[PDB]
């Protein structure tokens, strides 16, 4: 390979042979991609004048009143699309454009990366053929009638349990047939390399606003930055920029769901343990015979089994920590923030400013600069709550 | 290691090619499983290639699918899956039996015991689906030192390098863009273990074409897994299916 | 008054003698308020960094390829709140403080002005009730939620109709006993003075954006600035930096809904007549006898009986041209924008766009530069464009 | 126009004030609408304040709100207003007539032409609610061109500047944070049209306080259309209560 595929024992290309080629010709695309200012300036031409970025870095007084915590919220939903999603997606899509594909392959739980595969590649002149799973079709059908308005085929599995997994098997099968002229469009910061490194790299403009802004309003770095981490991408680029600041605290949210003693959660990274699977070496969700399990969470976007291995060799070092957030932390989030802010935060956002509170509520007198990376909006929730509320 | 030498070796003198076919250990069930394998071996299959149910084969179509979620049902766990071996080998000394794996299963409870557990049970070689040559240094080493045969597999989109690291990291066999005359003729010049084409063969005259093209024999897939999902209703004609596509296939191999 | 209420014969304050101190003291607040540098700092910082100004300004290729268009969508969709009514809602809680004033009264109908009024009075520190007639409470479930959700206490009529008309009738009886602590948050450049020029100028930020955006990206003027009409103030926001700039034509678009042959329509600057209500003299819908009717459209956001003071002026003396656009044209323009540019347009706006693909379309080999006002997002239309096809 | 003036006047040597009823044309229909409005004549009130049904009272309360919608349910139009309107003047010649007009029904054909047939059906007055002195121009001309009263409310939120305004542009009367005795006096000082108070008379000791304040008189608004509201269901008995509220009120105004 070009690059390291492994951050520490974490990472690698666990795929069938066939699927080898693939993965290095992609990865040597982007090498290339990255080094031409071409690609780049296409690349920021799209996330600017389409996307909509920069994000706003909102301070938010009236959530932290009568404590001593300043807090910013990174704006990524207010990134078209609704999430921090997009702009990786719109640089893998003009990457699968210099290998000369016209095509787009991918596979959605939630919906949500279905949609952005979908806009990107309508946007771009890219026929995409999206997998997803019969269970996560019948409830997503807001997303999957999204995806169709925007020319996508949405193929339902129902390989045994007709999720995720199964669609990742499916588009898997049908990449590794069809890579000459199609391009699996990964969803999060994890399965084979270079995706991890690919995904990092199309999302670190979180991080490098962030940096300029916080840097711009407070004449200084943030003590901590805070991110959800479902399978890794918008916690990475929000961390990316600042691993270099060691003084810069990174903070990554997996969920607890109803309460990781209760064994019903998606929080592999410090709950579960190394295993093999996704095409990677990997924290995950899985008995102890070795069978995957499945990631339970309120935010059905934080339901990956695994996480991205540079999350794993983060905490191995020592230079990020990783904590758990229930679902009514999660929902006390999603209510605060509505309340005191007029923002109504994607369940999965919600998850790290529901961290952010533990800090601030617990040592109210201890003075933090804290930045919350606000991955995506919340309206696609306000009926989730409802049911709860 | 040594079952595939000696098989190879007994097919030569006869100058016939080898017919293995694949099944999903405790597809339908454990009864019926072992049951099946006796009847393919009666039949006159010439090893076998055993697939232990994982959460999902990510590198396996529908057909596989299918029958992994058969022996799920049946609750059938790869320790029980090991049971099975051990008995199917008791019965049978000398037909090669080799595992088709995922990483996780292997690595789970250690990549080592995983092999050491292999060649307690008998079991001759391994192949790990989702693990590429370039991945397979902790894998081989530890079927090396527990005298199991690292399988490869040799894709179509295969390269010259590549043709080579499968040649000097494979034993037992090598399981078979480019011409089929190139991949098995540099594979010989490479000293490679002997070739089983494994692409569709589904038919006797796809027996004959393949050890026709040089190919030391074949690998019938999901073959045999069809026979299975159409009889499951009368597993008695089940078998009687089974033994008669075997013995077909196998006839085929025989100039 | 300080300023004049009328555009032409249009505009004034019909209201009950008891509400015009009110009126009085809002316009003396806005005068002030436009002349204070620090009010005016406090209203960028505000849309800037809270709502996530400026707005992209979106170059479609795809929707015009092979023909002589080429055009542009000022982004007000990636807004925070789905639309441009946020810029005018923070602009008026802005007022509504300077005046010393706690609390914000307001009505809605589709929902969209009660959601910003409320994000916007939770983020200031107002207190917030909203009128909604209760025919628009049980159709617009999630909107209401959503105001809850943000603190805003909905209030539900029940006079008569029961709907907006009836609504904004309980929000001015609320009015008129406590302006003295409470402000009323108009929704659209309509009602009586100062709120026709009050939203125009807290909305023309959009043409003085679009105008520095269209001259950096081709370096002059577009020939044709195109917004849809409910109300008025995304037009208005659209069209008034370009009033002086005589070249550039404004064209505002009703909805035709059903035909406006079959009466069903919400058209009444080119098919109604003036009439006084409202608290304004300008055209409406209503009866040969004189009683307002209802405007009807696929698109909620778009039934307003009547229009603001300053387009019938801008369309009596010439400046400004009004047209019609059907249920079937708009909802043809959002499946277009879905399919070839990967935005979901608001069905109101895509009857802003409905008109630029058809004079697109009948003139093919005209070479003209034009600007849509792609006034919000239709995620919230997701369902009704389902329930058609 | 002059009927009030002679009402006043005979008022004043009768040394009393007006009570004023105010209720909804054609609620809860036509023929109760005028059988209403004799038995509030006939009980004993020295003025009329109608209104004629529109859309929605953009400045009324639930009250009157609710007697529109009677009206509309019966299919009460204003031109039915104008036909009852003709028919109570031909039966009563010296009763004052006020009517409450909201702006776009006056305007609606033409602001001249709705006062010219107020002045043809023998109308005395016309207040249209939506309209505050500073877009009266054309309301009051039209009005004073058609011998009808232009009535202007004066707001407890008024001003000295406002004061003056009202007081030269009203004829009839003045439909009244400031102190009573300061906007009656005041209105006095302006030599405004006769003072009448229209809050909150619902009760006896309200019109005595009113006269008492040196209003010329109450207008007993919504109260009169609660007992319509309340005994919709037995017409006979509505009147009958009618008849006895305005009897009461009435006698609270004889001094
Ligand atoms: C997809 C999603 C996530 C979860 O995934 P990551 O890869 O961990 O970033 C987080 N936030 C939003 C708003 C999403 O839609
Ligand atoms: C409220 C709304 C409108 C209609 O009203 P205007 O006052 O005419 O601007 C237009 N577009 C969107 C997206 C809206 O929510
Ligand atoms: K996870
Ligand atoms: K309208």
């Amino acid at each position: 390979t070009l690059l390291n595929p492994y951050f520490g024992e974490f990472g690698g290309m666990y795929v069938p042979q066939i699927l080898m080629p693939a993965l290095n010709q992609l990865e040597e695309a982007f090498v290339r991609a990255q080094k031409d200012p071409e690609f780049q300036a296409q690349f920021a031409d799209l996330l600017k004048n389409y996307a909509g970025r920069p994000t706003a870095l909102t301070k938010c007084q009236n959530i932290t009143a009568g404590t001593r915590t300043t807090l910013y919220l990174k704006r990524e939903d207010l990134l078209h699309g609704g999430a921090h999603k997009t702009n990786q997606v719109l640089g893998q899509a003009l990457l699968a454009k210099r290998m000369g594909k016209s095509e787009i392959i991918a596979e959605t739980g939630a919906g949500q990366h279905g949609v952005a595969s979908a806009l990107a590649s309508a946007l771009l002149g890219l026929k995409c053929r999206i997998y997803m799973g019969a269970k996560d079709v019948e409830r997503q059908s807001p997303n999957v009638f999204r995806m169709r308005l925007m020319g996508a085929e949405v193929i339902p599995v129902h390989s045994g349990s007709a999720t995720l997994k199964d669609a990742c098997n499916e588009a898997l099968r049908d990449w590794s047939g069809s890579y000459e002229t199609a391009h699996y469009m990964l969803g999060t910061a994890a399965g084979p390399h270079p995706y991890p490194t690919i995904v990092r790299e199309f999302q670190r403009m979180i991080g490098e606003e962030t940096k300029a802004q916080i840097l711009d309003k407070e004449g200084r770095l943030p003590d901590a930055v805070i991110a959800c981490v479902g399978g890794g991408s918008n916690a990475i680029g929000m961390f990316a920029d600042f691993i270099n600041d060691t003084s810069v605290g990174l903070i990554g949210v997996e969920p607890g769901g109803h309460g990781i003693e209760t064994g019903e959660h998606g929080a592999p990274l410090k709950h579960g343990r190394v295993g093999i699977y996704f095409g990677m070496k990997a924290p995950m969700m899985q008995t102890a015979d070795g069978q995957i399990e499945e990631s339970y969470s309120i935010s059905a976007g934080l339901d990956f089994p695994s996480v991205g291995p540079q999350h794993a060799y983060l905490n191995s070092i020592g230079r990020a920590d990783y904590v758990s957030i229930t679902d009514d932390e999660a929902l006390e989030a999603f209510k605060t923030l509505c309340r005191h802010e007029g923002i109504i935060p994607a369940l999965e956002s919600s998850h790290a400013l529901a961290h952010a509170l533990k800090m601030m509520r617990e040592q109210p007198e201890k003075e933090q600069l804290l930045v919350v990376n606000l991955s995506g909006r919340g309206d696609k929730d306000i009926f989730t709550v409802h049911d709860i509320l | 290691m040594e079952r595939y030498e000696n098989l190879f070796a007994q097919l030569n003198d006869r100058r016939e090619g080898a017919f293995v076919p694949f099944v999903t250990l405790g597809d339908p069930g454990i009864e019926q499983s072992l049951k099946i394998i006796d009847t393919l071996i009666d039949a006159g299959a010439d090893a076998l290639e055993l697939g232990v149910p994982f959460s999902d084969p990510l590198a396996n179509g529908p057909t596989i699918q299918n029958a992994n979620l058969r022996a799920f049902a049946a609750g059938v766990t790869p320790a029980q899956c090991f049971e099975m071996l051990a008995l199917i080998r008791e019965k049978h000394p000398t037909i090669p039996i080799g595992l088709l794996m995922y990483a996780n299963l292997v690595f789970n409870n250690g990549i080592d015991a995983f092999y050491a557990r292999c060649e307690q049970v008998g079991v001759d070689s391994v192949l790990v689906a989702d693990v590429p040559v370039e991945e397979s240094a902790p894998f081989r080493q530890a079927a090396l030192r527990h005298n199991i045969a690292p399988i490869f597999i040799c894709p179509p989109n295969a390269d010259d390098d590549l043709l080579r690291q499968v040649a000097s990291y494979g034993r037992g066999y090598t399981y078979l863009a480019l011409p089929l005359h190139h991949l098995i003729e540099k594979l010989k010049e490479y000293h490679a273990a002997p070739a089983l084409q494994g692409f569709g063969i589904s038919s006797p005259e796809q027996v004959s074409a393949a050890v026709r093209a040089g190919a030391a024999g074949a690998i019938s897939g999901s073959a045999i897994v069809k026979i299975i999902e159409k009889n499951l209703a009368s597993p008695k004609q089940m078998l009687a299916e089974l033994r008669s596509f075997v013995s077909a296939m196998k006839a085929a191999s025989r100039a």
